[PDB]
């Protein structure tokens, strides 16, 4: 579970993100799909080029429901209830896949907040998208 | 493989007792019960509503049987499995889209299988060689994704 | 979540382990020792060779464990409290772990109880060995 | 250890660029916050109490140059890691008992703290090189694991 300190450092850390948020979505997915190329199989129907307007488009829808989660971090399991349905019953995206994209996305907040990734906040962040991550995942089986 | 002979021949002549036909059925079966998710892939199967619907379904059945067919001849080139599922790799990554993930629960479930069937006959041992194949197998079939 | 089918499933096939827990816990370890040899690093003092009486009296612990979840599976959290406590805090156990116990505990199972090792069986024993596996790590940190 | 020669040519400048006395006590330190079950090997460190008490360790500091230490001497040996680890890997073993799950865990760290420090240098690209990389050295780390 997300402690106090925690959900200081998870909204201080978005806090920052502010209107990058759609550009780092979209980032996070491209290093995705070149370091863990097995999480392509799963938008067979998108361009994955560089520049990809899919992939943009995709990144903001992304970062838009974190966003979301961040501004009702005290109730994610009903304020993503939606996309939690979503996954488990359209999507059907193996469990594995959702620690891939959590590692993408703390690299893209690292390469662009020095300031705030600090050691407390990294250690928050990873907690957070965890737990986002369990709620996507919650109603599979 | 890392297979030791005495490994090599443990797994080899379990093999010679299976019915792939029933083994093939129940391990596909299974797979798309315990792990609901990996019916993604299996829609125009049909009825996937229930167990009794997927352990019935003849469809599911015969790609099981397909697909331990292709198993069961790939424990012929246990000492080069890459070359063996190469066509098949690319096959699973470029048509179907098939997460590699899935190659290792197919795997734990056949283990389950097994175990399931020869009670007595699948003890530790045996069961570490087989899960070093399934390993193995899952490796070489993932071996040429992109 | 366990749903009611669940819970009636794993106190059905549990019901039918009864006198032989033990000797099932002990079985399941010791398939887990050979097949995941990365697992015997947490038990540097124990002597693991085959019918080892620590093998086995750890065997009963945790199968008496199982036990116990099964009779409060309403209540897993709670009837767990102190072994997620032992977990987080003493053993720090990786969490890729649990999941290689849960599978020889499977397979032990299958081998053992036949005609009750249905495939909805199967499905309610991995669901409730998962669910396990959640309470025992959820204090990690 | 698939690693095209852009590939690796990409991870040498950039290793290039690093102060592995710093990012190695980083690393270290920031896996002993994130995943605080890895103190387990550490009792005799002192106080890891909270993340200061941690990152400004002398003994978490000392080791960690240590480790990225040996790490960046594997770097020189892309080629062949596993007889490059392997004495390492038999101690971490048979001597210290380390679950090798706890070298994929560094790996990520080191990834995100190369993020840290090199910002938008370290591109998509460059990032899927080091990725590679950490995998090939975790595996050579487990290789003689028994
Ligand atoms: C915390 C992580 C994740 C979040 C917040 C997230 C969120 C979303 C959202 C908001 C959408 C769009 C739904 C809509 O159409 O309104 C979506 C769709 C989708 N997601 Fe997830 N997702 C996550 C993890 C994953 C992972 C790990 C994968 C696979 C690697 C994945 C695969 C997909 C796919 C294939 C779609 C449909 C895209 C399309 O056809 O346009 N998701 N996700
Ligand atoms: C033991 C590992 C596996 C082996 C050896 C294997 C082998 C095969 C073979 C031999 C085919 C026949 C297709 C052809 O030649 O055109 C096939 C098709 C297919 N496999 Fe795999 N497979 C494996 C695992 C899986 C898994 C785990 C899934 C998904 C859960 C999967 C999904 C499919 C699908 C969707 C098809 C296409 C069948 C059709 O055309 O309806 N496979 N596989
Ligand atoms: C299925 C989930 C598990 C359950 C229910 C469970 C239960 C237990 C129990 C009942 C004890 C003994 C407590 C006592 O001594 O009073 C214990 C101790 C221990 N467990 Fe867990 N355990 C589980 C998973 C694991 C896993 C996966 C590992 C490591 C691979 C592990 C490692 C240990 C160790 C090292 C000890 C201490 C042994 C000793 O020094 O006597 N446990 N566990
Ligand atoms: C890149 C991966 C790693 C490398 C290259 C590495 C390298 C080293 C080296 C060179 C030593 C000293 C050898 C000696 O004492 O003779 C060492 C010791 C040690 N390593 Fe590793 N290490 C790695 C990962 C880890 C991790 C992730 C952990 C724990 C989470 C760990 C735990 C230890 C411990 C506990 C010691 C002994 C410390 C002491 O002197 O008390 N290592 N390692």
């Amino acid at each position: 579970v997300l402690s106090p300190a925690d959900k200081t450092n998870v909204k201080a850390a978005w806090g920052k993100v502010g209107a990058h948020a759609g550009e780092y979505g979209a980032e996070a997915l491209e290093r995705m799909f070149l370091s863990f190329p097995t999480t392509k199989t799963y938008f067979p129907h998108f361009d994955l080029s560089h520049g990809s307007a899919q992939v943009k488009g995709h990144g903001k829808k992304v970062a838009d429901a974190l966003t979301n989660a961040v501004a009702h971090v005290d109730d994610m399991p009903n304020a993503l209830s939606a996309l939690s349905d979503l996954h488990a019953h359209k999507l059907r995206v193996d469990p594995v896949n959702f620690k891939l994209l959590s590692h993408c996305l703390l690299v893209t907040l690292a390469a662009h907040l020095p300031a705030e990734f600090t050691p407390a906040v990294h250690a928050s962040l990873d907690k957070f998208l965890a737990s986002v991550s369990t709620v996507l995942t919650s109603k599979y089986r | 493989m890392h297979l030791t002979p005495e490994e090599k021949s443990a797994v080899t002549a379990l093999w010679g007792k299976v019915n792939v036909d029933e083994v093939g059925g129940e391990a596909l079966g299974r797979l798309l019960v315990v792990f609901p998710w990996t019916q993604r892939f299996f829609e125009s199967f049909g009825d996937l509503s229930t167990p009794d619907a997927v352990m019935g379904n003849p469809k599911v059945k015969a790609h099981g049987k397909k697909v331990l067919g292709a198993f069961s001849d790939g424990l012929a080139h246990l000492d080069n499995l890459k070359g063996t599922f190469a066509t098949l790799s690319e096959l699973h990554c470029d048509k179907l889209h098939v997460d590699p993930e899935n190659f290792r629960l197919l795997g734990n479930v056949l283990v389950c299988v097994l175990a399931h069937h020869f009670g007595k006959e699948f003890t530790p041992p045996v069961q570490a060689a087989y899960q070093k194949v399934v390993a193995g197998v899952a490796n070489a079939l993932a071996h040429k994704y992109h």
